[PDB]
């Protein structure tokens, strides 16, 4: 039926978020599923024409954008294997452990291709040069990087990251066979927030004089 | 791309390389993410994972596992690299030949060729993880020796490894018959020549090969009965003493190096031999318990270029000192305080040996009955070389123990009579039976299929002379 | 009450270990306090006869 399936939607933990979930970013949208799904669900139109999909996909803008909601929702549409990485949690472990979560990760979305690695918060495992203090960090980011360099180039599997500014992160991440396409997301405009609104106010009891539209115009940056 | 060598190993080495050994672990309450997917906490356990082992009580992680591990950080695929071989036994002799413009050692030497200081370290994996004896036999009539004699003993254990499923990736050394050369042992101690045990177990290895066994490790007593009514021993080995002592700790590292481990992931092609070493001494509460141990790689590497000796402390192991041909660095031992920091001390008058020892398991197969045992045996003819006691090996024995089963038929009696490792070599040593006839006799004693063998065996005209002189014999 | 062999027996009038203990004392009883000194035995050679100290119960 629908979202790969009152059973078939016609606890799930963080799941069960669709495209129908996501309002105001249609552009944003169409660019992260052209890049996702099409080498993942359809691999033989590449095949046929003779290119190499992309692997990376950066993704950026300002914090409460919907930048993970984005990435789960095409996750869990895709209906294709993913591995969550939360930059703070592979950072709160021991030395020599966030490293080997790292190419667990990788590893383990080799295994079971088709994947999607959704690399959360990169910006907190592979910083700016300048604030990269101790070899720690050092070490974290040359891990990664390996892992992005040697990955493949018959696997099917894409990787997206999510950060909130392009300077955030290290340089070294945003060159050919890496992070090379990048998705920005602004905020949204009357319409968005219009249809925001709709989503979120769904389930709430309103009253019959709620003009949605008015706090739609009203709520500007927002 | 250059590879692992071309270069035979054990079956059980190519059949644990095959499994891959991940542990699945189900949704934990703590993931966040649909059906399919996994995060950090539900993804497969690798083999060699700490945590596993500590919380199930394992202190070391089954060796094929560790290579798991190495090869897993290191050697990516399809570039990076030309496969650095991820194995090497340490070595710490000098480098007799440098001339980076300078006389060899003892006339000019470099910072090229110092060996570099050692740091001691308890190792964290082991080659065989668990030894398990087929019968309560094989060790009630070695330590019936000591019981009727009052002297120690020692001897070679004979066997084959297998797989070992209650660990992950683990292997079990399974014996079936020991063997114990000349020696003279005494109150105290034991003393045995060297050049006539080698010579002997040669030709002991030849046979056993033929018979399908293999030497697996060494086995001595260390028993004083307390003066208890009872049947009760001290314990004189436990926590806060030794384990083993440093001279058996050397034997033991010399045992190992002259039995290497053919291994397909090391330049020299061996690393640290699957050689155990076990111990009889008694329990906490007065028992005979047995225990198994194996010294580390180091250690093993240690002893080879001297380097070490026996101090009068048991629990201590000296250190030589620069001679013209070995060159010793300083050894540096680590150990971990209290408070979770790791201490290195300079030790060169003497140091512990528990960091050059790694802790087996034993045991005896479960009571179910699976008689995969080459042997119903170890209870009859006398074994070998126990003249010392009454156990004389002669024609009168054969005559008065594998006569009356070959006098009247009963081919169930006659193999079971005809399966005992010490009554086969010592017919062999006999060789009053051709080759041939000797190998249908023990493929006709070792083979779960014996009845057309046995039937040839005892027509074969070999046997009939053998029978008969038996016979005639008194 | 003991049995003489906990620490002095066979191979202990042989190999002086008393000997020895007490010269690298003086660098009779038989303890672990103070230093070790090296007790070179051959090749194949186990020796039992240090003295007992049994669990610390
Ligand atoms: N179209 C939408 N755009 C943004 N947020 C949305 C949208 N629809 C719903 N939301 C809700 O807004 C919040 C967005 O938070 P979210 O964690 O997705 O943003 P983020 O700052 O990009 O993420 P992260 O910090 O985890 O990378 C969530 O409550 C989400 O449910
Ligand atoms: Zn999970
Ligand atoms: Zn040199």
């Amino acid at each position: 039926g629908k979202k790969r399936k009152n059973n078939l939607r016609i606890e799930n933990n963080m799941n069960e978020v669709g495209y129908d979930d996501i309002g105001g970013c249609r552009k944003q949208m169409a660019q992260i599923r052209e890049m996702v799904e099409l080498p993942l669900r359809h691999p033989q139109l590449f095949k046929a024409i003779g290119i190499k999909p992309p692997r990376g996909v950066l993704m950026y803008g300002p914090p409460g954008t919907g930048k993970t909601l984005m990435a789960r929702a095409v996750a869990n549409e895709t209906g294709a294997f993913f591995f969550l990485i939360n930059g703070p949690e592979v950072m709160s472990k021991m030395a020599g452990e966030s490293e080997s979560n790292l190419r667990k990760a990788f590893e383990e979305a080799e295994k079971n291709a088709p994947a999607i690695i959704f690399i959360d918060e990169i910006d907190s495992i592979a910083p700016k040069r300048d604030k990269t203090n101790g070899e720690v960090e050092r070490r974290v980011v040359s891990q990664l990087l390996t892992l992005m360099d040697g990955m493949k180039a018959r696997s099917n599997v894409v990787v997206i990251a999510a950060t909130n500014r392009p300077n955030s992160i290290d340089p070294a991440l945003r060159r050919f066979g890496r992070f090379d396409r990048e998705v920005d997301i602004g905020i949204p405009d009357a319409t968005g927030r219009l249809e925001v609104l709709r989503i979120h106010t769904k389930n709430m009891k309103l009253a019959d004089d709620v003009d949605l539209e008015a706090l739609a115009a009203e709520t500007h940056g927002y | 791309r250059y590879g692992p060598l071309r270069i035979k190993e054990l079956a059980v080495d190519e059949e644990l390389e095959k499994e891959d050994g991940l542990i699945p672990r189900q949704k934990s309450k703590l993931c966040k993410h649909g059906d399919r997917g996994m995060c950090e906490y539900c993804s497969p356990l690798p083999p060699w994972d700490k945590e596993y082992h500590e919380k199930n009580k394992i202190k070391h992680i089954s060796f094929h596992s560790y290579l798991k591990k190495l090869n897993e950080n290191a050697n990516k695929k399809e570039n990076g690299s030309s496969y650095i071989s991820p194995l090497s036994e340490p070595d710490f002799r000098i480098n007799k030949r440098c001339h980076n413009g300078h006389e060899p050692w003892p006339r000019g030497i470099c910072s090229k060729c110092q060996p570099s200081a050692i740091t001691l370290q308890q190792q964290e994996f082991r080659m065989v993880d668990h030894v398990e004896f087929q019968k309560s036999e094989i060790i009630n009539e070695f330590i019936q020796a000591w019981r009727y004699t009052g002297m120690q003993r020692f001897g070679y254990m004979y066997g084959s490894y297998s797989k070992y499923d209650n660990t992950p990736l683990g292997i079990k050394a399974v014996v079936e018959a020991i063997y114990e050369p000349p020696q003279h042992d005494e109150q105290d101690g034991l003393t045995m020549d060297v050049e006539q045990v080698k010579n002997e177990m040669l030709q002991i290895d030849r046979q056993a090969q033929e018979m399908g066994l293999s030497r697996i490790g060494l086995i001595f007593t260390d028993l004083s009965d307390a003066g208890a009514g009872d049947g009760s021993v001290f314990c004189k080995r436990h926590k806060d003493s030794f384990f083993l002592s440093s001279l058996e700790v050397i034997m033991a590292a010399r045992h190992q190096t002259r039995h290497p481990n053919v291994s397909k992931y090391s330049e020299q092609g061996f690393f640290s031999s699957k050689f155990v070493t076990c111990v009889i001494s008694g329990n906490l509460e007065g028992e005979i318990d047995i225990s198994s141990y194996q010294v580390s790689t180091e250690a093993e590497a240690l002893v080879t270029a001297d380097m070490i000796s026996g101090s009068t402390f048991p629990s201590m192991a000296y250190i030589n000192d620069t001679t013209d041909e070995r060159y010793v660095p300083e050894i540096f031992y680590m150990k971990s305080n209290e408070y979770g920091i790791t201490v290195k001390e300079n030790a060169k008058p003497a140091f512990p040996v528990d960091y050059l020892l790694v802790t087996l398991t034993h045991g005896f197969p479960n009571t179910d009955t699976e008689t995969n045992s080459k042997f119903v045996s170890s209870t009859g003819f006398p074994w070998s070389n126990r003249q010392a006691m009454g156990q004389s090996q002669d024609y009168q024995e054969l005559k008065k123990y594998l006569f009356n089963v070959a006098s009247s038929g009963d081919f169930n009696l006659l193999h079971e009579k005809i399966s005992n490792f010490h009554l086969l070599l010592y017919i062999n040593s006999l060789q009053i039976l051709s080759p041939d006839e000797w190998k249908l006799l023990i493929e006709s004693a070792v083979k779960n299929e014996w009845e057309e063998s046995l039937l040839k065996l005892v027509s074969s005209a070999g046997w009939q002379t053998l029978v008969m002189i038996l016979q005639e014999s008194g | 009450l003991d049995p003489s062999v906990l620490g002095q027996g066979s191979m202990s009038t042989r190999i002086d270990y008393a000997g020895i203990a007490n010269s690298s004392r003086n660098k009779m009883k038989i303890t672990f306090d103070g230093e070790p000194a090296k007790l070179d035995l051959p090749e194949g050679q186990l020796f039992f006869g240090f003295p007992m100290v049994l669990p610390k119960e």
